Parts: structure tokens; C-alpha cells; sequence
């Protein structure tokens, strides 16, 4: 069985080379972080991906970006070449580090749809362990709408009338009280869904951003740091 | 729907009998149904 | 065959009562979270109300939060949306949307109308 | 001239009882831990390797305990076997310090996984943990190898057969040097390592505040109680070991007998504290973690 | 509605008996205790797809780490490891000749890789494009003609050499999540996320029989060895064996302890055993004739995302989301 022995030896050598390549790929794959960039189709997603690119290529519909902050590589993907039904392709993103959920908080008409999508993402069976980075966008547009006062959030959300600004709020420069109240009301509306379930498996990180904000990379970096810190704490049995 | 409805729909008893006959005829050729000896099993 | 034919609707004066019902057939219906969705004339498709399998955890779109009480009868195998008040903005086509996965807390229904576990819908006008 | 050991009850009755309780608790705890790690755990990682090795060391310590229980409950008389004493005082020690080393490795690994979560993700492998575990076991066996020669068995003036855990009076000075070296290298350096690593972990969990993630208070409490248990159980034990060795080298006269008796009695008590680790470490490291309890069937 | 009522009446009339009652005379298979002979580990991420070669020895496993690993199941040696342009791949296949392996997924592009290449490596032989949704199941017909099921509610039939969509099958109201071929490879049954499985003629290009009866999205389809029946797994946690001759549902496989949808199904070479991977991290083998749960294949730390019975019937391959693929015999 000299020929059989030689064939087995060649098979083992090829398997060893493939396994070394797989070990290198495992190092690179664990070193890089996958960020499912979700959100309503109205606004927020593509502009954020393009801005992160300006800090990495989509052809068939998935706008991918492989930006790096400090020394850690991130993979953010905007899956946009899909017809209508997020239910089935969402299953695949259960191995991602986080879901960057971009919410067009300036548009109150579609805010309920974004809230329902966030609730579905939070309560999905395969996204129980996947944290969400809330990324409420177009804060300048929301502030302009609130200052103009053409449309009232009370019409779309009656509970906003009884809502008051939390004592833990951190107003930005200027931060007209109406604008801060509206922004933190939307943040609390999303965080109510975030805290309604999860039992510590995952947490929502409510960051407010704008289209031209250059601090988005740092926000995602810190959120991923916290996500993997809590993943390690669970792994290390430190509660 | 018209094309799907217009078909030679046989009785479910005949289909069940055919499936049972197919399962019984090929029963011996299924290692999963009857565990083959480890000498015959390549795994 | 999954069917969710809707009953109740038609023209109604503003502020009136128009209770809608769905004849959900083809599934157990005792485990699926259900929803009412509305499509305004030429304006997208927006979710109205949700109700869990046991009838608790009911939620409504804030635009109709005070009105539009939803209810579900498992033994009768039906689900109803009683519109206590009506407004001209409520004139739309109402569909009943079944949650895709039975024993889950999430609903992933369709925005641009392609969902299958959804009724034909009934048109209400004010 | 030698002290009569009036306060012998700390060794005839206290130590057998403490060792019996430690056996009863730690046997079950470490058996459950190793069973979980072997037959019902995740595909495993580096911290899982370290924790399984620590659980194995604690379990082997617990398995070594009953021979010492029989020896102590028999009025410091050996339970037969002669050379088996050289085995027992070996295995016991090579597990004790083994845990003291693996509690270090975990304390190091956690420091990598908490202070630098992103950076210490691609620069970390399970094979590295396996290599470090093998190196730690080899270092333990090599460093505690002189125990196999020192820990002989003698006959006392009271016609009792004593399995000298430390050594006989002949090699007392050489064993004192050896035990000082072992305390410095396998306990004092690991103690400094675990103290610094956990202090850094607490600093990262508190000052950074995880930006927005709550529920770090229980993690901080677990780290603090692990630190305090390790300290209060091992620092007095290793202090009293050297103190008893020095008291056997020095003193041994009625003028300074009582103090020696004191550093005898306390030593026995401290020894029990050391055994308590093999019960508290499995509870804190495994039974106090939510992931382990969830994976516990 | 008249056509639907007539079809329902015809199905009820043909429903003269129950398969379980007829097969009650046949002795049950008893208890089945398949063990893990081989554990094929080495995948970085979850394994979303599985297919066996016609030789009944080689395996292809697709993983969302962008890896198409061709294993030798006998020796647990990775014969090939093809890196993929798109990480998220939900489908994989073996050509009947074995020289080609297909993949696809959220990239909406079916990538055909030439294994037996004179160069001495694996390269992208073809990149079929034209689908407007994610690909869930693509399989070869005759190694030069591939049928792909996509998330755009339509299936496609491509000539690989031509690289163009020769045939398009439409009629599904939801995303197609499964695709299986008859042993004659003349008709194929595709199940959509609308509780409907449609049988399409390859040459005709139109559906010949639509089967309903499921409650939720269909995630898996396998054909009976005789080719006259097919079993569908869906998110309502119930398998349904439909018979082509009866043109209606024939058997239902369900239980009270199951509360999780099926992900992948695979019939046995004899058709007596219907294997089905579940979301509860365990696979289940059912007696297709008796509808009773013959046995359970546990051992996966995550849900069984792919399940394949070899052409020889000697072994089964269960690939789960725990980046592990196990061989059972
Ligand atoms: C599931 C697998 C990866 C777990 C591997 C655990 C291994 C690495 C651990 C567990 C028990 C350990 C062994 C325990 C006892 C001894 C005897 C000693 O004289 C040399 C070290 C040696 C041989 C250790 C080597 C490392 C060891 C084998
Ligand atoms: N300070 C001391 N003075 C007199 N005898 C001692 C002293 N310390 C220990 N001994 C005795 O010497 C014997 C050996 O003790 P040691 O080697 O320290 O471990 P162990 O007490 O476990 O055998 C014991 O039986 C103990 O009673």
C-alpha cells in the first residue's frame, strides 16, 4: 500500500497547509469586528457608510466598509440590495459584534416604524446576544424642526406631553430645552424597548449624531469596547 | 391556479401504499435504517 | 391555506365607531402575535396596533393610542379593532398582519406590500 | 528542651474537622466544575483552559486531603504506607501551589480581557493558554520536586510515626531556605501578580464605568471578594509556614517555648484557611458566574 | 376563489384515508441512536450550508466567515478551503460530476468554483448575476446548468457556460428559502417564506402544482427517494410530507415539546427516515411512514443550520451555527 500511504501523506500535508491558513484567517477574523448597519430606509444609513469611507466597497448591493480606528479593524455592512423582508437575512447577522441602528429621529411619521423595527431586532431569537448601537441621526434636522414647531411630537406620540427631561441629561452646546426634551424623549422611547427585555445579554448604546459628525468612529469604537468587555465579563464568569 | 387544480389527483391511499412499498423495497439499502456492521461502514 | 379576510368598514362620519374584524383561518392563531396595519391613500403602509398571543401586551401606534382598542378571541378564532373615534386622517385600507414566527416576541412584517400572512384589507373612509 | 505542644488540639481535632469540611465541599464543587468543563461546556477558550486546570488542581488537592485527615485524626500518627507520605506531601503541595499559580493565570487573562478588550482579542489563542498551562504545571512539579526528598517520615519520642510535611530536624535549615524560595517564587510573585491584575481590573471597571453599560457592581464585588479570599487564606498561611520553620530552627527552649507554641497554633489555623481556598475558589470562579450557572444544564 | 374551492374539494375527496392509519400495520423503526463518528471542525464562523458529492465521500460546508471547506468525511481532512468574496454565504452545492461547487447568499450572486482545475487550485469559474435578492439554495442539475432559489420570490435556471438566466420561475409571494431536485432532475420543488411549496418543470419554466398547508415560512425542502413526494420544514415547527400524486398534504410531523422552527431537512435514501434540523440545537429523525419521532441527534452547541444525507445512505452531516459539522452513522 505504498501508493495509498503516499496519497494519505499528501492528504495530510494539504490539510496541514489548509489548517495553517485557517489559523491565520481565524486570527484575522477575530481581530476584525462585524457591525450590521441597520435602520429605516428613509435616511441615515448610506450617508454614514460613505462618511466612514471618507475616514471598503459594495458592488451587488451590500455597501461594505473596512475602516480601522486606532489598531482595531471594523467591518460595517449596509445590506441594501434586498427586496423587503428583513426577517430571513437578519438571521445571518447573529455573529456580528453589534447592530448600528441608525434612526432618522427628525421624521416623527416614520419614528414608530423605526421603533417597531428596533423592537423586532431586540426581541429576535438570534439577536438576543447582539448589542445595538443606537445612532439617532439628523439631530440638526430634528433641532430645526423643533425650533420651527411646524409639527408637534404630541400628535404622533401623546406620551410626549407628559414627558419631562431626565435629571441625568447632558445637554449639548446651545441645547434649547425643547430640542433636548424631544431628543431625550426619542432616546427614552428606544431605551424602554431596550430595557424591556435582554436580562443583561445585550445593551443598547444611545448615541446622537448628525450626517457630518466626525466622531462616529470613536462612538462605535467605544461601544464595541464596552460590548466586548461585557462579553469577556460573561465569559470570565465575572457576572 | 387553474393549471394546478387540473391534475390527475390520485387517492391518498394509493400514494401512501406506493410510499410504503418504496420504503420497504429499499429498506435494506439504507444504512441509517439498519445499522451496517462497522467493517462495512466506512466511518 | 392561510386566510385573513377582513370584515367591517365603509364610509363613516368623523368621530364615529367602526369595529373591524378578521377571520384568521389556516393556522393555530392561539400563539401568533397579531397586528393591525393601515395604508393611507397613496402614503406607504404603517403599523397600527399589536397584540400578543394571550391578548396582553397590547400596543398601538401613538397616532391612535387613545382610541382603537384591539382585542383577540382565540376560541372564536378572530381578532377585532374597535375604533372608538374616527378622523379624516384615519381613512385608509386596514389589513391584519400575522407575525411570521409563532412563539416569538418579534414581528417582521413587510412595508412595501408583499407580505403573505396578511388579509386583503378593508377600506374605511371619513 | 523541645516544646511539648500543649496546644495540640489545633492539630489533633481542629485540622481534621476543617479538612473534612473542605473535602466535603470542594470534592463536590470541583467535580461539578470539571464535569461541566469536560462534558457540558462551550467549545472552550483560554480562560476556560485556565479555569479547568485550576479546578483540576483543587480537585486533586481535595483528593489528597483524606490521607492527611486520617493522619491528623490519629493523633499526628501516620496511616501506614511510609514512602506514601513522600507522595502525599508532594501531591498536596503540587496542587496547592498549582492553584495559587492558576489563580494567577486567570487573574492575568482577565486583566487582558477587561483592561484591553479590543487589543487582546487577536493577540490571544487557546493554544497559548494550553502552552502556558503546561509550563505552569511543569514549573510546579519542578519547584515542588524537593518536597519528594524533604517530606520524609520519622519516629517521635512518643513512639508516634510522623509524616513530616516540612522536613525532619536534620534538614531544617536547607528546607527553610527552600521554602522561602518557594514562597517568594510560587506564592509571593503570584500574589503580587494577582493583586496588581485585579487592581487594574477594578480600576478599569470603575473609572471607565463602561461608558453606559450597567451591572458592573456585581463584577467589582466578585473581583474584590476573590482578592480578599485569596489574601486572607494564603498570606497568613505562607507567613505562618516560614514562622513555624524559623521557630523550629530557633527557640526550642522553655524560655521562648510559649511564643513558639503560639506560632504553632496559629499556623495550624492558617493551614485550614489554605484548604478553604479549594472550596471558595470553585464557588467564586465557577458557581458565582452567570454564564457557568446558565451552562449548568 | 372558485378555483381554490374546487382544488380544496378535490383534495378532500382524494383524502380517503390517513398515512399513519395505513402504515400502522408496518412495524415502527423503534429507537435510533446514531453516534458522531466524525467531527469536522475548523470553520471560523457558523456553518450555513451543506452538500455531499455524488461520490458520497466528499463534503462541502459553507460558513459566514466566507469559507467553502471541502472536507474528506472519511479522514476529516479539509481537501479544499476556498475563500469567498462575500462573507455571508447561505448556500453551497456539489456538481454531480464533482468538478464544480456553487455558493451564494446576500451577495445575490451565484459563484461557481472549479475544483478539478488543471492549474492546481480553486478559482471562480463563473459569477452568475441577475437575482435581485439573497440566494438561499442553489444546486446543480447536470454540472452545466444550475437552479438557484433567491429571496426575490423568484427562482432561476442558469446555463453556467452561457452565464445568463435561461429560465425564470415566478409565482411565490415570499422569499424562497429552499430548493430540492427530483431524482430524475426534471422537476424541482421550491418553498417560499409564504407557507407555499411550488413544483416547477425545468423545461416548461412554469409551476405545475402549488402545495399549501404550512402556517409560516418554509425553511427547508427535501425530496422523497421515489421522487413522488417531498417533505417541507417551516417556522411553525411542523414538517409536512406532500405527495405529488395526491396534489395535497399527506403527512404532518409535529410534537408538543417542539416550539422552534425547522431549518434544514433531509430524507433517508430509503425514505423511511425524515431528518430535520431544528432551532433548539438538536436534529430530529422521524419515521416518515409512522410520523413518530424515531430519534434525536443532539451534540450541537447551536442550532442545526444545515443537514445532509449522503447518496450512499451511510452517513449524515449536521452543520450547526457553532461552527461545527458532525458526521453520523
Ligand atoms: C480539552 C483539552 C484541550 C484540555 C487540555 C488540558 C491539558 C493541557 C492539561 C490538563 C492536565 C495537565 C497535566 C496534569 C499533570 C501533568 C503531570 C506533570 O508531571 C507534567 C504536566 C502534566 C502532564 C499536565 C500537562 C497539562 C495538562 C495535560
Ligand atoms: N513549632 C513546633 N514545635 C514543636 N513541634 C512542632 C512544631 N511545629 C510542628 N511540630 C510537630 O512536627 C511534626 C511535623 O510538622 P510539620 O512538618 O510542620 O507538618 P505536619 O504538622 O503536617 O506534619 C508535627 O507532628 C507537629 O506536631
Amino acid at each position: 500500500t505504498e501508493d495509498q500511504r503516499n496519497e494519505e501523506k499528501a492528504q495530510r500535508e494539504a490539510n496541514k497547509k489548509i489548517e495553517k491558513q485557517l489559523q491565520k484567517d481565524k486570527q484575522v477574523y477575530r481581530a476584525t469586528h462585524r457591525l450590521l448597519l441597520l435602520g429605516a430606509d428613509n435616511s441615515g444609513k448610506s450617508t454614514i457608510v460613505k462618511q466612514m469611507r471618507i475616514l471598503s466597497g459594495g458592488t451587488s448591493g451590500i455597501f461594505e466598509t473596512k475602516f480601522q480606528v486606532d489598531k482595531v479593524n471594523f467591518h460595517m455592512f449596509d445590506v441594501g440590495g434586498q427586496r423587503d423582508e428583513r426577517r430571513k437575512w437578519i438571521q445571518c447577522f447573529n455573529d456580528v459584534t453589534a447592530i448600528i441602528f441608525v434612526v432618522d429621529s427628525s421624521d416623527y411619521n416614520r419614528l414608530q416604524e423605526a421603533l417597531n423595527l428596533f423592537k423586532s431586532i431586540w426581541n429576535n431569537r438570534w439577536l438576543r446576544t447582539i448589542s445595538v448601537i443606537l445612532f439617532l441621526n439628523k439631530q440638526d434636522l430634528l433641532a430645526e424642526k423643533v425650533l420651527a414647531g411646524k409639527s408637534k411630537i404630541e400628535d404622533y406620540f401623546p406620551e410626549f406631553a407628559r414627558y419631562t427631561t431626565p435629571e441625568d441629561a447632558t445637554p449639548e452646546p446651545g441645547e434649547d430645552p425643547r430640542v433636548t426634551r424631544a431628543k431625550y424623549f426619542i432616546r427614552d422611547e428606544f431605551l424602554r424597548i431596550s430595557t424591556a427585555s435582554g436580562d443583561g445579554r445585550h445593551y443598547c448604546y444611545p448615541h446622537f449624531t448628525c450626517a457630518v459628525d466626525t466622531e462616529n468612529a470613536r462612538r462605535i469604537f467605544n461601544d464595541c469596547k464596552d460590548i466586548i468587555l461585557q462579553m469577556n465579563l460573561r465569559e470570565y464568569n465575572l457576572v | 391556479l387553474k393549471m394546478e387544480a387540473n391534475i390527475d389527483r390520485i387517492k391518498v391511499s394509493k400514494a401512501a401504499a406506493d410510499l410504503m412499498a418504496y420504503c420497504e423495497a429499499h429498506a435494506k439499502e439504507d444504512p441509517l435504517l439498519t445499522p451496517v456492521p462497522a467493517s462495512e461502514n466506512p466511518f | 391555506q392561510v386566510q385573513l379576510q377582513e370584515s367591517g368598514g365603509g364610509l363613516v362620519q368623523p368621530g364615529g365607531s367602526l369595529r373591524l374584524s378578521c377571520a384568521a383561518s389556516g393556522f393555530t392563531f392561539s400563539n401568533y402575535k397579531m397586528n393591525w396595519v393601515r395604508q393611507a391613500p397613496g402614503k406607504g403602509l404603517e403599523w397600527v396596533s399589536d397584540i400578543s398571543q394571550s391578548g396582553a401586551s397590547i400596543s398601538y401606534t401613538g397616532s391612535v393610542k387613545g382610541r382603537f382598542t384591539i382585542s383577540r378571541d382565540n376560541a372564536k378564532n378572530t381578532l377585532y379593532l374597535q375604533m372608538n373615534s374616527l378622523k379624516p386622517e384615519d381613512t385608509a385600507v386596514y389589513y391584519c398582519a400575522r407575525c411570521p414566527a409563532p412563539f416569538t416576541r418579534d414581528c417582521f412584517d413587510v412595508t412595501s406590500t408583499t407580505y403573505a400572512y396578511r388579509g386583503q384589507g378593508t377600506q374605511v373612509t371619513v | 528542651f523541645k516544646c511539648a505542644l500543649t496546644k495540640t488540639g489545633f492539630q489533633f481535632y481542629y485540622l481534621p474537622a476543617v479538612y473534612i469540611l473542605v473535602f466535603i465541599i470542594g470534592f463536590l464543587g470541583n467535580s461539578v466544575a470539571i464535569w461541566m468543563f469536560v462534558f457540558h461546556m462551550k467549545p472552550w477558550s483560554g480562560i476556560s483552559v485556565y479555569m479547568f486546570n485550576l479546578a483540576l488542581a483543587d480537585f486533586l488537592y481535595v483528593l489528597t486531603l483524606p490521607a492527611l485527615i486520617f493522619y491528623y485524626f490519629n493523633k499526628t500518627d501516620w496511616i501506614f504506607g511510609d514512602a506514601m507520605c513522600k507522595l502525599q506531601r508532594f501531591i498536596f503541595h503540587v496542587n496547592l501551589y498549582g492553584s495559587i499559580l492558576f489563580l494567577t493565570c486567570i487573574s492575568a487573562h482577565r486583566y487582558s480581557g477587561v483592561v484591553y478588550p479590543l487589543k487582546s482579542l487577536g493577540r490571544l489563542k487557546k493554544k497559548n493558554a494550553i502552552c502556558i498551562s503546561v509550563l505552569v504545571w511543569l514549573i510546579v512539579v519542578v519547584a515542588i520536586s524537593p518536597i519528594l526528598f524533604y517530606s520524609g517520615t520519622g519516629v517521635r519520642k512518643n513512639k508516634t510515626i510522623t509524616c513530616y510535611d516540612t522536613t525532619s530536624d536534620e534538614y531544617l535549615r536547607s528546607y527553610f531556605i527552600y521554602s522561602m524560595c518557594t514562597t517568594v517564587a510560587m506564592f509571593c510573585v503570584p500574589l503580587v501578580l494577582i493583586l496588581g491584575c485585579y487592581g487594574l481590573i477594578v480600576r478599569a471597571l470603575i473609572y471607565k464605568d463602561l461608558d453606559n453599560s450597567p451591572l458592573r457592581r456585581k463584577s467589582i464585588y466578585l473581583v474584590i471578594i476573590v482578592l480578599t479570599v485569596f489574601a486572607v487564606s494564603y498570606i497568613p498561611f505562607h507567613v505562618m509556614k516560614t514562622m513555624n520553620l524559623r521557630a523550629r530552627l530557633d527557640f526550642q527552649t522553655p524560655a521562648m517555648c510559649a511564643f513558639n507554641d503560639r506560632v504553632y497554633a496559629t499556623y495550624q489555623v492558617t493551614r485550614g484557611l489554605a484548604s478553604l481556598n479549594s472550596c471558595v475558589d470553585p464557588i467564586l470562579y465557577f458557581l458565582a458566574g452567570d454564564t457557568f450557572r446558565r451552562r449548568l444544564s | 376563489e372558485q378555483l381554490k374551492n374546487q382544488i380544496r374539494d378535490a383534495r378532500k375527496a382524494c383524502a380517503d384515508a390517513t398515512l399513519s392509519q395505513i402504515t400502522n400495520n408496518i412495524d415502527p423503526v423503534g429507537r435510533i441512536q446514531m453516534r458522531t463518528r466524525r467531527t469536522l471542525r475548523g470553520h471560523l464562523a457558523k456553518i450555513y450550508a451543506m452538500h455531499w458529492g455524488t461520490d458520497s465521500r466528499l463534503l462541502v460546508s459553507a460558513s459566514q466567515d466566507g469559507k467553502l471547506i471541502i472536507w474528506d468525511s472519511y479522514t476529516t481532512n479539509k481537501v479544499h478551503a476556498i475563500p469567498l468574496r462575500s462573507s455571508w454565504v447561505m448556500t453551497c452545492a456539489y456538481a454531480p460530476s464533482g468538478n464544480y461547487v456553487a455558493c451564494g447568499g446576500l451577495d445575490n450572486i451565484c459563484s461557481i468554483y472549479n475544483l478539478k482545475t488543471r492549474e492546481g487550485n480553486v478559482r471562480v469559474s463563473r459569477e452568475l448575476a441577475g437575482h435581485t435578492g439573497y440566494l438561499s439554495c442553489c444546486r446543480f442539475l447536470d454540472d452545466n446548468q444550475i437552479v438557484t432559489s433567491s429571496g426575490d420570490t423568484t427562482c432561476a435556471l442558469w446555463d453556467i457556460e452561457t452565464g445568463q438566466q435561461t429560465t425564470t420561475f415566478t409565482g411565490h409571494t415570499g422569499d424562497v428559502m429552499s430548493l430540492s431536485l427530483a431524482p430524475d432532475t426534471r422537476l424541482f420543488v421550491s418553498g417560499a417564506c409564504d407557507a407555499s411549496a411550488k413544483l416547477w418543470d425545468v423545461r416548461e419554466g412554469m409551476c405545475r402544482q402549488t402545495f399549501t398547508g404550512h402556517e409560516s415560512d418554509i425553511n427547508a425542502i427535501c425530496f422523497f427517494p421515489n421522487g413522488n413526494a417531498f417533505a417541507t420544514g417551516s417556522d411553525d415547527a411542523t414538517c409536512r410530507l406532500f405527495d405529488l400524486r395526491a396534489d395535497q398534504e399527506l403527512m404532518t410531523y409535529s410534537h408538543d415539546n417542539i416550539i422552534c422552527g425547522i431549518t434544514s431537512v433531509s430524507f433517508s435514501k430509503s425514505g423511511r427516515l425524515l431528518l430535520a434540523g431544528y432551532d433548539d440545537f438538536n436534529c430530529n429523525v422521524w419515521d416518515a411512514l409512522k410520523a413518530d419521532r424515531a430519534g434525536v441527534l443532539a451534540g450541537h452547541d447551536n442550532r442545526v443550520s444545515c443537514l445532509g444525507v449522503t447518496d450512499d445512505g451511510m452517513a449524515v452531516a449536521t452543520g450547526s451555527w457553532d461552527s461545527f459539522l458532525k458526521i453520523w452513522n
